[PDB]
């Protein structure tokens, strides 16, 4: 595997510096790229680097070291919008096959949950027939894993209230369905 | 679109000694554009199997080439270079002087 | 000390006689070492110095690909410049590219350069800082803007400052015997009577490398106001160079005149006199 | 080696 | 600048398929990459200029052609499940400079079109507990039993699309993790003040766009035809 990145995911606190590394095997590489990919979207170029050294643009810095065959990206003041997959790409002049990509590194920018208040609720179908919701836990709680469907966690932002909650859902078609202790 | 007319020099690789194998050179330089016809002549007759350098150019963009062949100079045989180019109304003929 | 790796690229449109002719030659200092010319079936990059004759197919496969890419883009730029200047398809045009990197005596990057020319004139020049371009006219200004938008200067600087320098090192090693072990001029004066009362003295420098040389005639170890014919330095064909410098002098007064030769290949400048 | 980078005029 | 079509596509094993890609930048170089989940882009094929093509790392199963500068279609010969993937077209100025990618084509290859179902969509109403305990009301949307995994879930609040307060699962859940042909579930949350919840003149709708068969596909089942379509669900706001 010619271009190496850790898959991660990596976690960074909102506001903190994120750092991402990429190595490549061929000293014939002459061009280097960092692409960002949002879930279900196409790669968008963040930065390009060709000369050995540091290169700066806004919150982003890149470093290229051709002697040690690595490239890196640094994101200052990580924001929720920096949560993405970061793709490393090199142009290998010895092989010429356009850009060769690493496997990508996913970055999760975690916000500080102001007032952690872990509460399991339950919610009835709006057309007779009810799901479970784990909400208001802190950004360090990790949600766990038949007929037991537990989604992964995600964070919402009530902009006008300035308020961010985590939240993870679960459901079942069984009548024997706890809810109150669904997330164990 | 610049046009520049070739400069020409005709000369041996080594100082000439009658009877002794050598190389005859014609060096055309300072011309534009690149298309050029050069022949090496023994007593007016075009020599076959003449070779030349790869086309290159100078700081001013003008081109140069070396046309050359193996030859064996004698007291009596005359040798020359003949050049045609778009800047030339007729082929220019420059005679090999072995002291130049 | 000062060494350089330079390429000279020539593309010439041939209206309805095929695609443009494209030739690329590579020099280290004053020594040609490679060439590509798209007049063959497989045009391939090929060695043109003996010290490259032992490079493997990784070098030639890459440099072939790279040269073909170069030709293709030159066909594109020839079309483009034809449009800018509103020229017909009937006429033949020339696009030329020269670039190089130089080393200092420390073995490090000292400077780089890159110029384009259309029909034998400056068109677009990379400035000394390798960060920006100079356009000669309205058409080149469009080319400047396109290069700005594309960060071409950044890309070229990366070649000139890193890649160019790395390979120039490799070449100076592989070609040390030619490139670092210089050839001093073999030097001599010939005598050619002009009239009954004057002769040409001609100071020859032969077999030298590299090309740079100085030939000077002195009368009584001092300058003169005499007829001083100097010929352009010229290739011998064998990798070396020739030059001469002639003065016409009163017959009988030849011993007053001395030829001074400076060349990097000599331990010390040499002086020279006609020997009857 | 040749430049891997080709300006488009 | 790079127009790739189509955005979604389902295919039966053995079917053939041409993805289109056009560019307006008049650049020489064009490429096709694919990307399987959790992995990077791998080059399928590329084109140095009009008239020329070249293989990439993973050419097998695929053809390309390049008549014009502008266009560079990719052609699946004989669709196979392994070719389920996201395909990205790109244009480049130089062989080794910036790739500009298209919007991508999400393609799933299924052994039988019998396996394609649209989503069933339900909106779930806020726990009263949550409303006491927080003064904040989480609506949940759940979309069930869809295949292939080609869905876009939105929230519409009084018939206008909203973003604030929303959080959708990044990937969906396999209802049966065993079966290679498993149908999928996706959850999403909208959370708003208990106040905006308990105004009865307030309409919350969970929209789920699904991509399935075309009109020109042939359907031979008592089920209704899994065409492209939106499936919605709603609640109204409640005094209590």
């Amino acid at each position: 595997k010619e271009v190496e990145q850790n898959s991660g995911p990596l976690s960074v606190p909102e506001g903190a510096i994120a750092s991402l590394n990429c190595t490549y095997s061929d000293r014939g590489s002459v061009s280097f790229f960092w692409y960002r990919q949002y879930s279900g979207k196409s790669p968008e170029l963040i930065m390009s680097i060709y000369l050995n050294g540091l290169k700066e643009d806004g919150r982003f810095t890149a470093q290229l070291n051709k002697a040690s065959q690595y490239v890196s990206l640094l994101i200052r003041d990580s924001q929720p919008s920096d949560s993405a997959t970061y793709l490393c790409a090199v142009g290998n002049h010895n092989t010429g096959n356009m850009l060769t990509f690493g496997g990508g590194t996913r970055l999760m920018v975690k916000p500080h949950i102001q007032n952690p208040d872990p509460a399991v609720y339950q919610l009835r179908d709006s057309k007779s027939s009810s799901v479970c919701l784990f909400t208001d836990f802190d950004s360090q709680t990790n949600v766990s894993q038949s007929d037991v469907y537990i989604t992964d966690k995600c964070v919402l932002d009530m902009r006008s209230m300035d308020f961010k909650s985590n939240s993870a859902v679960a459901w079942s078609n069984k009548s024997d369905f706890a809810c109150a202790n669904a997330f164990n | 679109m610049i046009q520049r007319t070739p400069k020409i020099q005709v000369y041996s690789r080594h100082p000439a000694e009658n009877g002794k194998s050598n190389f005859l050179n014609c060096y055309v330089s300072g011309f534009h554009p690149s298309d050029i016809e050069v022949d090496l002549l023994k007593n007016g007759e075009r020599i076959e199997k003449v070779e030349h350098s790869d086309l290159s150019f100078s700081k001013d963009w003008s081109f140069y080439l070396l046309y050359y062949t193996e030859f064996t100079p004698t007291e009596k045989d005359e040798y020359a270079c003949r050049v045609n180019h778009v800047t030339l109304s007729q082929p220019k003929i420059v005679k090999w002087d072995r002291d130049m | 000390g000062s060494h350089s790796l330079k390429y000279f690229h020539t593309s010439v449109s041939r209206p309805g006689r095929g695609e443009p002719r494209f030739i690329s030659v590579g020099y280290v200092d004053d020594t040609q070492f490679v060439r590509f010319d798209n007049d063959a079936a497989s045009p391939r990059m090929v060695p043109r110095a003996p010290w490259m004759e032992q490079e493997g197919s990784e070098y030639w496969d890459r440099e072939t690909r790279s040269a073909r890419d170069t030709a293709q883009i030159f066909r594109v730029n020839l079309r483009t410049l034809r449009g800018y200047y509103n020229q017909s398809e009937a006429g033949s045009h020339t696009l030329q590219w020269m670039h190089g990197c130089e080393l200092g005596p420390d073995g490090r990057f000292l400077r780089g350069y890159e110029q384009f020319a259309y029909d034998g004139k400056d068109y677009l020049t990379l400035n000394e800082d390798l960060r920006s371009w100079t356009a000669v006219d309205t058409a080149a200004q469009i080319s400047e803007q396109k290069s700005n938008d594309a960060s071409e200067a950044e890309h070229q600087r990366a070649y000139l400052e890193d890649t160019c320098v790395e390979w120039l090192h490799k070449y100076l090693e592989k070609g040390k015997e030619t490139l670092l072990h210089l050839e001093p001029p073999k030097t001599h004066v010939t005598h050619h009577p002009i009239s009954d009362h004057e002769a040409t003295l001609r100071c020859w420098a032969l077999g030298f490398y590299p090309a740079e040389i100085t030939l000077t005639w002195q009368q009584d170890g001092e300058g003169h106001t005499q007829d001083t014919e100097l010929v352009e330095t010229r290739p011998a064909g064998d990798g070396t160079f020739q030059k001469w410098a002639a003065v016409v002098v009163p017959s009988g007064e030849e011993q007053r005149y001395t030829c001074h030769v400076q060349h990097e290949g000599l331990p010390e400048p040499v002086t020279l006199r006609w020997k009857p | 080696i040749l430049s891997p980078f080709l300006p488009l005029l | 600048g790079v127009t790739q079509t189509p955005k979604f596509q389902v295919l039966k094993t053995g079917q053939s398929m041409t993805l289109q890609c056009a560019q307006d930048m008049n650049y020489e170089y064009m490429s096709w990459y694919r990307q399987d989940p959790g992995m990077g882009l791998r080059l399928i094929h590329y084109s140095v200029s009009a008239g020329l093509t070249d293989q990439g790392e993973v050419p097998n199963g695929y053809n390309v052609s390049r008549s014009t500068t502008e266009d560079f279609p990719l052609r699946l010969l004989s669709a196979a499940p392994s070719q389920t993937s996201v395909y990205f077209c790109a244009s480049h100025r130089n062989r080794l400079t910036e790739a500009f990618f298209g919007q991508g084509t999400r393609l799933t290859v299924v052994e039988d079109l019998k396996n394609v179902f649209p989503p069933e969509v339900a909106v779930f109403e806020p726990s009263e507990a949550e409303i006491s305990h927080t003064q904040k009301a989480t609506l949940v949307c759940l979309a069930t039993g869809f295949y292939p995994d080609h869905v876009e879930l939105s929230w519409w609040v009084n018939g206008k699309e909203v973003h604030s307060g929303v959080c959708t699962d990044p990937q969906p859940l396999k209802e049966q993790p065993a079966l290679n042909d498993s149908r999928y579930a996706l959850s999403s949350r909208l959370r708003v003040s208990a106040t905006f919840w308990q105004d009865p003149r307030n309409h919350f709708r969970c929209q789920v766009q699904f991509y399935g068969l075309s009109e020109n596909d042939e359907w031979t089942q008592d089920r209704a035809k899994p065409v492209t379509q939106i499936v919605s669900a709603e609640a109204w706001g409640r005094a209590d």
